[PDB]
DNA sequence: TCCGTTACCGCCATCAATATCCACCTGCAGATTCTACCAAAAGTGTATTTGGAAACTGCTCCATCAAAAGGCATGTTCAGCTGAATTCAGCTGAACATGCCTTTTGATGGAGCAGTTTCCAAATACACTTTTGGTAGAATCTGCAGGTGGATATTGATGGCGGT
DNA sequence: ACCGCCATCAATATCCACCTGCAGATTCTACCAAAAGTGTATTTGGAAACTGCTCCATCAAAAGGCATGTTCAGCTGAATTCAGCTGAACATGCCTTTTGATGGAGCAGTTTCCAAATACACTTTTGGTAGAATCTGCAGGTGGATATTGATGGCGGTAACGGA
């Protein structure tokens, strides 16, 4: 079923922990929505590459191989799942 | 010897430019810029088609593979124009 | 009477603690629901394997981690400790992702 | 000499490609400059000095240093300012300046720097008072007189620089700079002994009987030095030395009113013909490295209780000058403020109520008291002087010594003065000149002009006169003109710390000799 | 007797594209219509570039194409901005731009 | 010989026929040289040797006897050559190096 | 007294004019002979007795000219971000760092 | 019979190469994926430069020279020469035996 | 010969003027010269390797173009 | 304390020198046209194998219902602080004039760059045989995580000894 | 009473040692489908040897740029203050985890079949290098018409002041 509004599922403690991991001492209260908007383009690009790979193979199941070889050409090569 | 084959896209680019603009000229460097551009684009498309074809253990590369490469490299707003023109061209070629 | 640790002293605790741990910090169910509803736009009735969602999660988590120190150094460059979205915009534009 | 001077020559050699023109002797025939022998009388290069020192043709390293400076001077004189050879020679000389000093210091010398005095101004008979500026053409008269070229309607240029003097020790026989060692003939008529000879024999130099502390003491100077010492002890600076402030001149004079005011008021009898006053001059000395150094001096004019009105019961600061050599640097402004506050407190205790300050910054190339100000000593702006005086006055008010301070305009408005007679009259002040140039129209013009310049002048409200300090007649320093002339004639400059100390000890010797022949 | 370009109505030498694909060694076997699609895509792209260059030249009161017009046409379109994000245009210069904060007062 | 393989002939533990078969099936060319695989296997083995050496010291100093991705991340990030070679590579479970600026310190 | 000041421009006025003039010009800026000498001297380290064609030197000059303009444009945004007008080296160092070429 | 298709991996070669330097150090299955991905990336890249230089020379024969040039071009710094040395000696001994 | 003074003060000033810089600090030139040198060395090494591969004693723009294309710096105009 | 007087400060006004703009004239090289010539490339025809596709059957694993719960998410209050505005104070590159220089363009002497032909050594293909590496199956051993007790750095609060 | 620096005490948090339970690592046994080394025949791109032939490297004139010297004012840095901001702690209630079972469309394997790429032969064309002739938009040169900055003064607004 077509659900919506899952970007709010990224809880405030999660973003706070992410910022703390980066060495940030003081965090402003207006950058969370900015990051939520920024992630949109990256997620859309990744899903577009993955769905293009899946549709080219005429398969109805999406595999991690399509995702990893799609990320390879974007300059984000990943190690750990073969390839 | 001295007249060895050095084929390029000099005449084709000029004759294509003729229709879009009759009173327009391209002196010396625009030809080189467009030749480098088309060579780079062809290299990217051919390489992407080749790798995606190899990613499926297929010994034959058809228009579908290069079409997928084009859709991959060219985003939606150019992708729809590319797929429409390619489908119309292939249908016209097959019908004739 | 509460200890009332001075501001900025507590941050050292978690900056030391988190750098020694690598466990995932994002819940799996909201992420899989989000990716399902996002990918439903291009194609419907899709089926996804168990490993695909976790692979996408661990491939997309690294981008923010790699941007965090860049934004921190950009903010420190302005003689400030607080980070602003303009730092992220500047980093993205110089990196060539935007312009 | 070889083993000690060769590091500097090798450092000069390795500066590629700076030393390449000087690596080989200049050949005019193969360089397009055949007139070189016409310009340079002694053409020689680095290889010649290397050959000379290898064969031991130098009696002392001073000849080697002099030859290096000689080739540098020849290269500078021949090549033009914008030529690359000039730049090469300049930076080679700069590098040699830092390279040669440690060798001479280790060998027992003072320094190996070619130091020359400032170019002296040359008097001329064109207008009986014209002074030849630096680097100016003139017509000579058998080297005994000079005349200016502009007013003329042998010819030379004012580019001659007097070299620094040298003194030879009576035991070791080495020749070195007199200013660096701080040796004076009158202080030590028996001769000059270097520090190395004294250290070898465990001897000590004779106590200086020409020091500032041995000068006759004054109550005002004693109060000033006591206040400065108390403030310094309260600060407790480890690098701080001992500061002595002494009054050296105190003489009674009279100031004559100019004829322009004589016709307007003196002829009518509304004001006195002349004002008697007592002028006092004092200098501040600090002991650095066991050597007295002058770092602050002033000239003031005090009007006694017998002075006719409106000049009754007041003081005025004629001039102010200082050198930026006090230690510590941070407390120099504090010490100057303390000296000024002490002087104001002393004159208040005497009874004085009004004080006048003219914050006129010195012009470029013009020295108030200390001749040849250091190049690093920036000229204060009029705004800077006003802020400094305002801070000093605020500090004085905070000590319950000064009731208040205003500008001349506010003081005049509060005093409700109407005529120019009530305006203060001082020797050499700007107001008499302004009034003379102007000559109720005069009152309005004076009001407007003084309102325009109200920021520069400061008036201090402090609240018969008897002076316990005896008079000290001294014509060598009756005004800054004689002191400036003596400093210029004897090349007593304050550009460097050593030169400033030498000037200070020369002043102390001169004062001691003139006080008691 | 009849060329393939005349049959397909394409201006580019579709035979040369097939010949290049044969010696390019991308695959031991190739399709007959794939070079047609590739040539059509290349023709569409170069037509876009040429018409943008012509518009840029006409927007400068000039009748001759210069690399400055090419750079202006490329940099004025966001799709070409992202597409040629790493490509440098010869003698193209940069777009004029001044920041508002840098203006006085 | 019937017992001396080409891999043992060149004294390399890495296989030599597998990479040759991969090159043949990769459709890179219709002609594949015999000397390429022996050169390529040595380079691959040597690169593996450096990555193992740089992982070993990072594993030893932590009082650990088991390989962890943190050791690999430390080995990659502390070398100015591997970082330049692999500057666009993301490693899972690697993290980032600690970094504290002097300005942010409570001076 | 005296007569002076025929026409004196305010500071920074001519800067905008020269920026506008230079932004409409596309000619080269670096002299060819010093660049040729520098390229020859750098190439001497690798191999000796080498001959270089003019077209390659022109291509290298264009490539090196474009990169400096790109880095300057990148550092301009960093400089304006810090609420500063003067250009500081730290802008250049951080622009190099963010581009990822310092790894 | 009916059995699933086999899979290929370099587990034995990696296991052998770990033994010579660190006999006591153990290796877990997690790092094998990263190692295989990295070695495959290196192999495909270096094959890419080798084939590209072969195309540049228009040579129909693939040999040690273009892969040598690819090793020089790709690996930065003296590490490249490092590999070259071993690679060189390898082929030499492969010619000797 | 040093041959690094060829980048003169007016040249670097005019080059920086393209970015809209109004005030230029006096110590920007050394590090930008170093960056220029280290960036040019990387491509010169690649060009030398490419030339040495072809057994040719003369360098060509072909080697430069296909050495720059691998760094994501494809150049248009010199490919023909 | 309020009104006449005055000087200071600032709004706005025509202009002076400079720069930018358009309009006309003149001589020149690239674009356009035309002609002939000829070899590499594209068209058809025939036979042959093979790769994707058809129908069929068997194996599989993911969504949803379902329950018990303890720890983390959210609301409320209290307080310490650090960024923005103000004023002031010191200084270096912008704007001119002046003497001096080396970019840019003009024809050259010999070592690599092709051209051609023939012979050589490695590449490829077909057939046999043994065999190392993946794996189904199973049995056996152990370092690592967690619980509990003990000992030690670390920090804030009521005072205490120096300057103000 | 403040500001620095500090000994002492009670409470937190961490590191370490001893002990115990268990999933993952290690090793026989064997497997026939697939790989590699060996034994022959044949063919083709490159090297050696000779030649003819250009193109990079090395000197000379005249003046628009290049380096020095002088002065200054908007620019940058420092000390001070205040109030909305976030961080911490405590109480109360919902939310994800795990395990079990079930149904069937999607995926994989098998055989045989049909149209298309490819190796030859043949011919008829079409664009590139060659030449010549012709024209026309464009780079300098000159001449007048308006737009821009800015120092400067006439005069209004205003604050300060002094006598009534």
């Amino acid at each position: 079923k077509v659900l919506r509004d899952n970007i709010q599922g990224i809880t405030k403690p999660a973003i706070r922990r992410l910022a703390r991991r980066g060495g940030v001492k003081r965090i402003s209260g207006l950058i969370y929505e900015e990051t939520r908007g920024v992630l949109k383009v990256f997620l859309e690009n990744v899903i577009r590459d993955a769905v293009t790979y899946t549709e080219h193979a005429k398969r109805k199941t999406v595999t991690a191989m399509d995702v990893v070889y799609a990320l390879k050409r974007q300059g984000r090569t990943l190690y750990g799942f073969g390839g | 010897r001295k007249r060895s084959r050095k084929e390029s896209y000099s005449i084709y680019v000029y004759k294509v430019l003729k229709q879009v603009h009759p009173d327009t000229g391209i002196s010396s460097k625009a030809m080189g810029i467009m030749n480098s551009f088309v060579n780079d684009i062809f290299e990217r498309i051919a390489g992407e088609a080749s790798r995606l074809a190899h990613y499926n253990k297929r010994s034959t590369i058809t228009s579908r593979e290069i079409q997928t490469a084009v859709r991959l490299l060219l985003p939606g707003e150019l992708a729809k124009h590319a797929v429409s023109e390619g489908t119309k061209a292939v249908t016209k070629y097959t019908s004739a | 009477k509460p200890h009332r640790y001075r501001p900025g002293t507590v941050a050292l605790r978690e900056i030391r603690r988190y750098q020694k741990s690598t466990e995932l910090l994002i819940r799996k169910l909201p992420f899989q629901r989000l990716v399902r509803e996002i990918a439903q736009d291009f194609k419907t009735d899709l089926r996804f394997q168990s490993s695909a969602v976790m692979a996408l999660q661990e491939a997309c988590e690294a981008y923010l981690v790699g941007l965090f120190e860049d934004t921190n150094l950009c903010a420190i460059h302005a003689k400030r400790v607080t980070i602003m979205p303009k730092d992220i915009q500047l980093a993205r534009r110089i990196r060539g992702e935007r312009a | 000499l070889r083993q000690a001077l060769m590091p500097t020559l090798e450092a000069l050699y390795r500066q590629d490609p700076e030393s390449l023109p000087f690596r080989q002797p200049v050949d005019p025939q193969l360089l397009g400059i055949p007139d070189y022998f016409d310009i340079v009388k002694s053409p020689m290069d680095l290889s010649t000095i290397k050959r000379k020192l290898d064969t031991g043709q130098y009696q002392e390293p001073w000849q080697y240093v002099d030859d290096i400076w000689l080739m540098f001077n020849n290269a500078w004189l021949y090549n033009r300012k914008t030529s690359r050879v000039y730049k090469y020679c300049s930076k080679l000389s700069e590098v040699f300046e830092q390279e040669i000093d440690p060798v001479m210091q280790s060998l027992g010398y003072c320094c190996g720097r070619k130091l020359e005095f400032s170019p002296q101004t040359l008097c001329c008979y064109g207008k009986q008072l014209c002074t030849i500026p630096r680097d100016a053409t003139y017509y000579s008269y058998q080297n005994r007189y000079h005349f200016c070229e502009k007013c003329f309607n042998s010819k030379r240029k004012n580019d001659t620089l007097d070299p620094e003097l040298f003194v030879e020790c009576t035991e070791c026989g080495r020749k070195m700079h007199q200013i660096c060692v701080l040796h004076h003939e009158i202080i030590w008529p028996a001769g000059f002994v270097c520090d190395g000879c004294l250290k070898k024999s465990a001897r000590t130099r004779k106590e200086n009987k020409f020091s500032a502390k041995r000068l006759p003491s004054t109550r005002l100077g004693t109060f000033l030095e006591n206040r400065v010492n108390d403030f310094l002890r309260r600060q407790n600076h480890p690098e701080s030395g001992e500061v002595t402030v002494r009054v050296v001149h105190a003489s009674d004079k009279t100031v004559e009113v100019k004829p322009g005011m004589k016709a307007r008021f003196v002829d009518s009898g509304e004001m006195a013909e002349s004002f008697p006053y007592r002028t006092k001059a004092l200098f501040a000395f600090e002991e650095i490295d066991g050597v007295d150094l002058c770092f602050f001096g002033m000239h003031v004019q005090e009007y006694g209780s017998d002075c006719p009105p409106p000049n009754q019961r007041r003081v005025y600061i004629s001039y102010l000058d200082s050198v930026h050599f006090f230690r510590p640097k941070c407390l120099r402004t504090a010490v100057y403020h303390e000296i000024l506050i002490g002087y104001l407190e002393y004159v208040k205790k005497l009874g004085y109520t009004t004080g006048h300050i003219w914050a006129c910054p010195p012009s470029e190339g013009d020295d108030y008291i200390f001749h040849c100000h250091p190049p690093d000593q920036k000229i204060p702006k009029p705004k800077r002087l006003q802020e400094w005086y305002k801070k000093m006055l605020d500090k004085a008010v905070s000590e319950r010594i000064v009731h208040d301070y205003k500008d001349i305009f506010k003081q005049a408005t509060e005093d409700r003065l109407t005529s120019a007679k009530e305006l203060p009259y001082f020797e050499g002040d700007f107001w008499p000149n302004v009034l003379e140039e102007s000559i109720n129209d005069l009152s309005q013009k004076l009001y407007a002009t003084m309102e325009k310049h109200k920021e520069v002048f400061f008036v201090i409200r402090l609240i018969p006169i008897v002076d316990p300090d005896p008079l000290i007649p001294c014509d060598l320093m009756d005004g800054r003109d004689a002191f400036l002339t003596l400093a210029r004639d004897k090349h007593l400059e304050f550009s460097s710390l050593r030169r400033a100390q030498w000037s200070t000890m020369c002043m102390l010797v001169e004062l001691h000799t003139q006080s008691q022949d | 007797a009849k060329t393939r370009s005349s049959r397909a109505g394409l201006q580019f030498p579709v035979g040369r594209v097939h010949r290049l694909l044969r010696k390019g060694n991308y695959s031991e076997r190739v399709g007959a219509g794939a070079p047609v699609y590739l040539a059509a895509v290349l023709e569409y792209l170069t037509a876009e570039i040429l018409e943008l260059a012509g518009n840029a030249a006409r927007d400068n009161k000039k009748t001759r194409i210069i690399p400055r017009h090419l750079q202006l046409a490329i940099r004025n379109d966001e799709e070409l901005n992202k597409l040629l994000g790493r490509v440098t245009i010869a003698q193209g210069g940069v777009l004029p731009n001044i920041q508002a904060v840098l203006l006085p007062k």
